[PDB]
């Protein structure tokens, strides 16, 4: 019994319309929207008992809800607000008590978008010293120069995501921590066997998914419109 | 909806000057929101007691109001009932 | 706050056992569910208890529920590094879809990883596109080394970070440093208190 | 012979936020309990209303009801949301529930629900179900209520074991009141020309009232309905349409178990 949420991550500006969609194939009559905020549980916003209905939940203010069909329950924010920065969770269930939760969606509502900036991705190649002293090869990825802090860094080997032997900073760091809203920087690690790295037919790639502006947001400055995009870096194995 | 059936009757055999209790029995009505008064000469008797509301097998409501009264030659006693099922309120007068 | 959890957070050396507590005033209490939530992810169910006095288990997780006392626990035997996560108590007030769920604010677990065989070193890695640039990777230190942030604002040092080569049952903390300044990997971690037997290559 | 114990609940939901729920309880024609919406707690209307339950039992039983009441209210409200706009306030639910006791340790128990005055649902066996005539839309409400296994076991326990047990205890503790005898009193009156025999104050309800010319039971008699008095006695009257002038020599014979043998004869 599955449930999906799109988008999974959104940067937005005060006053903008934001729409969070949830979709489920289980033919579940009932669907629910929560928001999770540090130091509270999940609190229910709107829910639906079937197509055509939407009911006010426990903290409905600022949110309108829309069930156009059995499949879709969408949460709509007509006028976004910094206070609506949260992690939003959709659920469905049938007539019994279990609610099957979605993966969650992250929203950040900023005052202005003037600082939004995608990252610069560098990939650094294993030390010969490490290789020869450990029999292991650690790649290091750096993403830098970015704002706000909404990046998903993923590791790919031969077009297949890898998690084993990865460790990403649990939060990004601030490049000018004594400045109003500075840019961020995040590092990650992927450690492999020295033979793996030595294989010249393995392609390694650090990939940063940056969440920024939508193509339909006004861009007022001269620099490239800092859109939601992918920045990456890659290297091949070597002997 | 259903129309109230009112029934005014005395507990003891009526006798002038001699105190007694006068019953107004309202029955067979739906929905149960009702206003029941008991009148002496068209005027609201102040100390009137209600049983708790209940209902029969046919799911219809009933309730018994009563009050103390001394019946006389020249005094009329009635039970006035307001219900959404009636345009105007039905008054039923007592009769010996 | 009809669902109170305790402790608000707790730290434990890998291998150790721990118990989480959940107390509630919710009425009625048809069922209690313990969710697990990795930092960044969403909600995985671990168990749901439904009887007056109830016991459950899911591998290394066991749990109780006493409805007279309105109290549940969650025992994790022999913790692993993947247990680092937030644990959330949830009480359903009906055995049907008519119910509302009431969420605790969770308990934040952190499990310290056991580094059986340390070999601390500081190596220098080279940028694929541009040999001019580089980073310094301080690695293979044990859990009782903390990593202190940069002296200069120009230098960046990230924090300790354990990776798990499941392939080879092997873990290792690491931290990264870089800068443009008269900057090098001998100097990079100076303002951090690093073991006296650290490997520093050429 | 066969007493019936009846828990009558009546609840009214005016709109989305105003509801109220009031119950009263009967054993035959005598009230034993009363539970007002604005009372947190159930009220004995008889010294023996607790039955042969210890306090511990009563307090747990009552507490089950306290929870149910609150729970009942929200669920209806949520059920109206699930159905809407097919169904809308004002809504009147009424429950009738209890057991009827028989010789042996034998009893049937019931739990019948009514919606806007029409009997539609019952608990039966192990689950809820609609009765003949009910609207099909109830199938969703009923499918939901039947999802709640916890409520099913409880209700099954109340109907199968608790009611007959409790009511068997009640009948022991209430013997005195339940087996009370009160003597009727009678008076005659008339109107347009209808003779009228008033009988009042009698308990229990069975009674025989007949107009008579001497030893010949005048067959045109009409028994009225049993109306109650406030003190838990009964009132009833019998009328006879007669040609004016023919009143002479008519009597009103009233029989009652109160009256050991000697009847009440009233002459015009
Ligand atoms: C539009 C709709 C039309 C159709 C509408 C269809 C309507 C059908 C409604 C019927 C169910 C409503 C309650 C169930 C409720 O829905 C659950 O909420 C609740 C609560 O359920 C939750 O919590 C429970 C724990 O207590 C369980 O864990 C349960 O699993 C959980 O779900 N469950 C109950 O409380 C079980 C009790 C249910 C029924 C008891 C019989 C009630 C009939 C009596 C006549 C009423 C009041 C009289 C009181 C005074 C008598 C005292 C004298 C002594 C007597 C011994
Ligand atoms: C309780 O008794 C029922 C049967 O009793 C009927 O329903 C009650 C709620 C009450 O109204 C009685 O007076 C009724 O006569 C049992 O239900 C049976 O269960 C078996 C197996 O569980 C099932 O296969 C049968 O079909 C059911 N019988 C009927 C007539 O529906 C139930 O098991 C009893 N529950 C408990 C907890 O004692
Ligand atoms: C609900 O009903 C009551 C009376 O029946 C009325 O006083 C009140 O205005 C209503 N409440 C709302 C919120 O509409
Ligand atoms: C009836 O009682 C409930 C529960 O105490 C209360 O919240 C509700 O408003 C009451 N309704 C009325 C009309 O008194």
């Amino acid at each position: 019994a599955a449930v999906t949420q799109s988008p999974r991550n959104k940067v937005a500006v005060t006053g903008g319309k934001v729409t969070l969609s949830c979709n489920q194939t289980n033919n579940h009559n009932n669907m629910y929207w929560y928001r999770q905020d540090t130091g509270h549980g999940l609190r229910l916003i709107h829910y639906s008992y079937g197509a055509g209905s939407t009911e006010k939940g426990d903290i409905p203010d600022g949110y309108k809800a829309s069930r156009p069909s059995q499949e879709n329950f969408s949460l709509i924010l007509e006028l976004a607000t910094p206070s609506q920065t949260s992690v939003y969770f959709c659920a469905s269930g049938d007539e019994g008590y279990t609610q099957y939760f979605g993966p969650g969606t992250r929203l950040l509502v900023l005052e202005d978008l003037r600082n939004v900036t995608p990252p610069k991705v560098s990939l650094f190649e294993p030390s010969k010293a490490e290789i020869s002293h450990t029999q292991k090869a650690t790649l290091v990825c750096l993403a830098t120069g970015f704002y706000p802090d909404h990046v998903e860094l993923s590791w790919w080997v031969n077009g297949k995501e890898v998690h084993s032997g990865v460790c990403t900073d649990p939060q990004p760091l601030k490049e000018q921590p004594a400045l109003n809203d500075s840019r961020y920087s995040l590092s990650s690690r992927l450690r492999v066997s020295a033979t793996f790295w030595q294989n010249p037919r393995n392609h390694f790639r650090c990939q940063v998914q940056f969440y920024g502006l939508s193509e339909n947001d006004e861009w007022t400055q001269d620099r490239a419109k800092p859109v939601t995009q992918i920045v990456s870096a890659e290297a091949w194995g070597r002997a | 909806q259903k129309t109230p059936q009112i029934q005014v009757y005395s507990r003891h055999p009526p006798e002038n000057g001699k105190p007694n209790i006068l019953n107004c029995y309202v029955t067979q009505f739906h929905p149960p929101h009702i206003e029941i008064q008991m009148l002496k000469n068209g005027k609201k008797i102040p100390k009137v007691e209600m049983s708790d509301m209940s209902f029969s097998k046919d799911w219809s409501f009933y309730i018994l109001a009563h009050t103390e009264f001394t019946p006389t030659e020249t005094d009329t006693y009635a039970c006035r009932v307001k219900h959404a099922s009636m345009a105007e309120p039905k008054t039923v007068y007592w009769d010996r | 706050t009809q669902v109170e959890q305790s402790p608000q957070s707790l730290v434990v050396r890998q291998g150790e056992n721990c118990v989480l507590q959940c107390n509630y005033s919710v009425t009625p209490d048809n069922h209690l569910r313990w969710f697990k939530q990795d930092t960044g992810k969403g909600l995985v169910s671990l168990t749901v208890l439904v009887d007056q006095k109830d016991k459950t288990s899911n591998g290394r997780y066991s749990a109780t529920l006493d409805k007279d006392a309105k109290h549940s626990t969650l025992h994790i035997t022999a913790t692993l590094l993947d247990d680092t996560a937030t644990y959330i108590c949830v009480v359903g007030d009906r055995g049907s879809a008519l119910g509302r769920l009431h969420f605790g604010a969770g308990t934040q677990l952190i499990v310290i990883p056991d580094i059986q065989n340390p070999d601390p070193a500081v190596y220098q890695l080279r940028d694929s596109k541009s040999s001019d640039k580089s980073v310094c990777l301080f690695t293979d230190f044990d859990s009782q080394t903390n990593v202190s942030q940069s002296k200069d604002s120009d230098v960046y040092i990230t924090d300790k970070c354990v990776l798990d080569m499941r392939s080879m049952d092997f873990k290792s903390n690491s931290a990264v440093a870089w800068s443009n300044k008269d900057f090098a990997c001998a100097n990079a971690f100076n303002n951090s208190i690093i073991p006296e037997d650290t490997f520093f290559p050429s | 012979k066969n007493y019936t114990f009846r828990c009558l609940q009546m609840s009214s939901f005016a709109n989305r936020s105003w509801s109220r729920t009031d119950s009263v309880v009967w054993l035959g024609d005598l009230q034993t309990h009363r539970w007002s919406n604005d009372s947190a707690t159930i009220s004995f209307t008889k010294p023996w209303s607790q039955g042969k339950l210890s306090n511990q039992q009563w307090e747990k039983l009552q507490h089950m009801f306290q929870v149910y009441r609150v729970s009942f209210t929200r669920d209806i409200q949520e059920l109206v949301k699930m159905m809407s706009p097919k169904e809308d306030y004002p809504i009147e639910i009424q429950l009738s529930a209890g057991c009827e006791m028989y010789p042996g340790n034998a009893s049937e128990s019931f739990l019948h629900v009514a919606f806007q005055g029409k009997y539609v649902v019952r608990f039966w066996g192990t689950s809820w179900q609609t009765v003949p005539g009910a609207p099909s839309w109830l199938d969703l409400p009923i499918k939901v209520l039947n999802a709640d296994q916890g409520t099913s076991a409880t209700v099954q326990m109340l109907l199968n074991d608790t009611c007959p047990l409790f009511v068997r205890g009640l009948l022991e503790a209430g013997k005195s009141d339940l087996e009370k005898q009160e003597k009727p009193v009678a008076w005659l009156s008339s109107v347009p020309r209808q003779l009228v025999c008033h009988v009042s104050g009698f308990y229990p309800k069975p009674v025989w009232v007949m107009w008579m010319r001497g030893d010949q039971e005048q067959q045109g008699t009409h028994r009225g309905d049993f109306l109650p008095n406030a003190d838990e006695t009964w009132y009833l009257q019998a009328t006879l349409d007669v040609e004016a002038g023919e009143e002479a020599g008519l009597a009103c014979r009233v029989k009652h178990s109160s009256l050991g043998g000697q009847d009440i004869i009233l002459y015009w």
